[PDB]
């Protein structure tokens, strides 16, 4: 948007001040509409010397005359041209700036109005920045955050050393990645993205999207009135062990509520057992093993039940040992199927084998199976979109990096999800967007459409859930996905 | 109201 | 408005640009607002050469890209600044712009934006302009108007030659006298007013006012409860004559209704016996007349009559022959008390005794009563606040032009009231409205304040009316009468 | 919509 805001000043002839002007009339509409009137409040206006102080003398300015009381501090050395003409108009207006924040100022006032700094901040808040922003915070007052919390690194979503805490943050243009990921997501508030002028063509040439309800609705596949099971597709889930007998099942639904036509899964014998005395319409094939783990002389019948379905589904439950790394990695070398690849089969995989295979392949890894796969730490992927994006290119793979905001990316298309809620956090979660996946590819959707589609579907389920979210399971989220579907619709 | 008197 | 903008750009420094900008994201949002969502709208924007026109230039950018279709159709010979900058804007977004109207054009729009001419038109329109905007009213598509319906005279509300019929018209900063003045007010359709970044100060500069609710609850008087009738004043009306009897008995329940404590009416034997068979809450006093009509054998009852009153109203169904004007002339010089004089008593006035009274006056003609008055044609004196204003200021009155529109002026102060509906086009309801003036300056509001609140509560009342408004009549315009005080509250 | 995304 840095981009976005020159082409359409030096490209398109839009005066500097104008896309300044619709900035701040923005953050005043956006906050009637969160407070309703706003001729009873007093404002208390924070500004940068940057050109986010410049929206917040704009917002400061047009309160004017309108609200009970409206206060400027400016905390800057200097002002960009844009703040100094709108520093010289809030003054021509009458108002009053103050240069030194004194603590107790906070108590006057009922509204204070972040402009400090937006995208322009690099590096950690120091100093006296820092002690304004960490009373703020504790001040219970009502925090409207103009373009982004200040501290809060736009593009990455990480604090710079501290930031504030937003009741709403109203945004120009597009949303950041700062307001997507977190921490930076739960400072943002309610996020509102104003409209300030750019040309709908350069907003619409962003190569990252938010996964939106419009967007997941145009994908969602027809339901031909003729149709027969095969029309929907036919998924094989190769999972479990006998340690693990509850992901082939919940894989395998997964699949089924979302529209698929045949699902039949290959577990070893006895546990496949369990996944039609819960669900009968399943099939569930019994493989002989040795000591209740997938291995090497499992191959053979694994690739033939292969031969009849459109996708398959490897890895919830399979267990990690080095005879299922050697079962895992042949298999996926001769698979001429798109695959999706989750869980214990990430953990034993060989990413030669995703280079030297034909058929696309979706892989979804939690953090910790990411960290795994690339020998990296936590830390160093989580979030880490500009990894996953160089990962699914390398790999030719669409890579799906699951937390609260999950990325799924091609490695030319990047999509983030902000869906769902933490009664995700909980063991079968996991396994049953591996079984949305593949039944969505079933379907016919690309395998990044039906990663896009899934992992909104998934998180919109678990919203749906009507009692206290820390109580959900994977069982209860399956019975919410046709409604999500329907609620889409 | 700060926009419109209607 | 003129002036305003102009101080706006040239004392405060606001750029021009910003200024259009404004004015027209605010006719996006006041269409949205009645539209709902502008996405299905097709949108035909006819755009003259100068201001107005600018403003549709922006009102068309921005539509660009967010709905079905934009087609702008540039009807002027050259552009002035602003207007030029924002073709250019309009044309770089990638806009289409036509030069020429061609009538079938009409047919692949919905909505019509009329940004022709707007407060800088002169002179009857001719030519094309004329056929374009003839052909826009047949049309019968959706019409909004920028500032002004193109061909209104802003300062007085006349067409000039034809006018455009809108819908909805977006004006900035304050409403024109065009808006509020018939016909204009008419071809207004909806209005709205928007803010468009003037200071408040320059707004509230201005000396003409539209008299609202806010103006009216603000100035209704205070009911302590500690009181008894004479703190809510008393008013005596002198009226009727025997062949308009019913006149007093409208005045008199007028005061009453709007929280006077006394009424007391002086009217010819047995005239007077009328009021009190219908409302015996009245004190009607005979006048023993010699043929049915007050003459200055009256006078001095009259002026005992006055003694122990606040205020005085003269004139409801009095008759007008010499013996009447003798009595209205000779009284009006002589008492010593504010009066509110109406109907008969202004066809016999003697202006000059106005100027001569030490006391106030209102004086509420319609405009054959004011034309009578001040020797011109009704054309001359109707909807003309400018004499109105200038016949106060020398007669040192509160003048109350009557009309669907009604001005109040004292010569300083020009008020413009909108309430009301043709159900007060009907004998009767002049005679309450005096009575309703009486009594709110008996209870203590000067001859203006008392003016103003009454045409306002006159004219809602009517509104008030649950059947069709033709059927209105005086009676049951005074039983709604304390609904309307209440509704106002 | 016209003005903002929420
Ligand atoms: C203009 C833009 C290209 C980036 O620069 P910018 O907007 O001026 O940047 P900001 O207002 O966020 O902040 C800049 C200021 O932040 C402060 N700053 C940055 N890092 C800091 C640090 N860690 N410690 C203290 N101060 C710091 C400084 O005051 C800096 O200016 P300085 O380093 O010379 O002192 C653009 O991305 C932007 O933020 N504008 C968004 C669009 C918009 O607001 N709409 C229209 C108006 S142009
Ligand atoms: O030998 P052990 O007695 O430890 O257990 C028997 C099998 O269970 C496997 N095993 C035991 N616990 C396991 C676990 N937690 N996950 C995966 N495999 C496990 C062992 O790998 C062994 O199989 P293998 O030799 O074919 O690899
Ligand atoms: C399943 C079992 C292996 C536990 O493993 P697990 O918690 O699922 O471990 P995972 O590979 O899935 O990785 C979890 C890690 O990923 C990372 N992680 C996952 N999601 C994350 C996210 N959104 N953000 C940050 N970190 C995340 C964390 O580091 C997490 O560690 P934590 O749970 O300590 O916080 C174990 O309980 C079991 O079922 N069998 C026991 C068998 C055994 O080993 N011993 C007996 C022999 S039979
Ligand atoms: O602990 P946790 O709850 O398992 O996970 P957290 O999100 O708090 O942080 C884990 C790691 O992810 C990183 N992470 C968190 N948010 C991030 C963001 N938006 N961008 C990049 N990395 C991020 C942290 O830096 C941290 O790294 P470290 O512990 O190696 O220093
Ligand atoms: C600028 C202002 C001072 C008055 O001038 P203006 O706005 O340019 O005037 P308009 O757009 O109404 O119309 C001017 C044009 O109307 C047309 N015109 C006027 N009378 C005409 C006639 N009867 N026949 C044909 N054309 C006529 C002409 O095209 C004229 O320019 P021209 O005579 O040189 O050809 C101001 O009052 C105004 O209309 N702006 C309102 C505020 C606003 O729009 N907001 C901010 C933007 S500045
Ligand atoms: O003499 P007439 O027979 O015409 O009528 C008697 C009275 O009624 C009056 N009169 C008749 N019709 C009247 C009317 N329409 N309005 C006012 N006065 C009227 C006359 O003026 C006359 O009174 P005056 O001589 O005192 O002025
Ligand atoms: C009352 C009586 C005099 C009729 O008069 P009226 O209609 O009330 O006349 P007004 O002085 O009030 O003036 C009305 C004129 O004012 C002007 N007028 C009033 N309001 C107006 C407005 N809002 N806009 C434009 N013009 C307006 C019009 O010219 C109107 O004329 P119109 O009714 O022909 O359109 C008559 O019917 C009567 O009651 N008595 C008859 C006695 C008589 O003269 N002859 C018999 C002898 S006893
Ligand atoms: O006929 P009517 O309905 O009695 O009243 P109208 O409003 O149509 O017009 C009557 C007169 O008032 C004038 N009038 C109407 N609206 C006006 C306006 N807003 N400003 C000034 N005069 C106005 C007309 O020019 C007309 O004059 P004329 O007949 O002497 O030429
Ligand atoms: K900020
Ligand atoms: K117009």
């Amino acid at each position: 948007m840095k981009e976005i805001d020159e082409l359409t000043i030096k490209e398109y002839g839009v005066d500097s001040r104008i896309l300044m002007e619709r900035a701040g009339i923005s953050v005043v509409l956006a906050m009637e509409e969160e407070l309703g009137n706003l001729s009873d409040y007093r404002f208390l206006v924070l500004c940068g010397g940057g050109n986010n102080g410049g929206d917040g003398f704009v917002v400061a300015r047009n309160l004017l005359g309108v609200v009970k009381d409206v206060l400027v501090v400016f905390l800057g050395k200097k002002k960009t041209p844009d703040c100094e003409y709108n520093y010289g108009l809030y003054k021509k207006f009458g108002g009053k700036v103050v240069e030194q924040f004194e603590p107790s100022i906070l108590n006057e006032f009922d509204v204070v109005v972040d402009a400090i700094f937006g995208t322009g901040l690099r590096g950690e808040i120091t100093g006296e920045y820092a002690e304004i922003i960490n009373l703020v915070n504790k001040s219970g007052k009502v925090v409207v955050s103009v373009d982004v919390p200040s501290g809060i690194d736009s593009n990455t979503g990480k604090v710079l050393r501290t930031a504030v805490k937003a009741d709403l943050t109203v945004t120009f243009g597009v949303p950041k990645i700062g307001h997507i990921l977190f921490p930076g997501r739960d400072l943002t508030g309610k996020l509102k993205v104003a409209n300030i002028g750019h040309p709908v063509h350069l907003i619409n040439s962003i190569n990252r999207y938010v996964i939106t309800r419009e967007m997941v609705r145009s994908l969602l596949p027809e339901r031909p009135r003729d149709s027969h099971k095969g029309t929907y597709g036919k998924v094989l889930i190769i999972a479990g062990s006998r340690l693990y007998s509850g992901a082939p099942v919940l894989s395998g639904m997964g699949s089924l509520k979302v529209g698929t036509g045949l699902v039949k899964l290959a577990v070893p014998f006895p546990q496949n057992l369990i996944a039609t005395s819960r669900f009968p319409e399943l099939i569930s094939v019994p493989i002989d093993t040795e000591k209740g783990f997938f291995s090497l002389q499992n191959l053979q019948e694994c690739l033939e039940l292969s031969k009849d379905v459109d996708v398959v589904a490897i890895g919830p439950g399979l267990g990690n040992n080095e005879h299922v790394r050697e079962f895992v990695n042949e298999f996926l070398k001769t698979l001429e199927k798109p695959a999706v690849i989750d869980a214990d089969a990430i953990n034993v995989l060989d990413t030669s084998v995703l280079k030297e295979r034909k058929s696309p392949a979706v892989l979804t890894p939690h953090p910790g199976e990411m960290a795994r796969l690339v020998k990296k730490t936590v830390g160093d992927v989580k979030y880490n979109y500009e990894l996953a994006e160089e990962f699914a290119k390398e790999n030719d793979c669409v890579l799906v990096l699951k937390s609260a905001t999950t990325i799924v990316t091609d490695g030319e298309k990047t999509l983030f999800n902000i869906t769902g809620n933490t009664g995700l956090s909980k063991g079968g979660s996991g396994d049953v967007l591996t079984g949305m996946i593949a039944g969505f590819i079933a379907q016919g959707l690309s395998p990044l459409e039906a990663s896009t589609v899934s992992v909104y579907l998934h998180g919109f389920a678990a919203e749906l859930f009507e009692q206290d979210e820390r109580g959900l399971t994977a069982s209860e989220l399956l019975r919410l996905i046709p409604e999500a579907i329907r609620r889409l619709k | 109201a700060w926009l419109f008197e209607a």
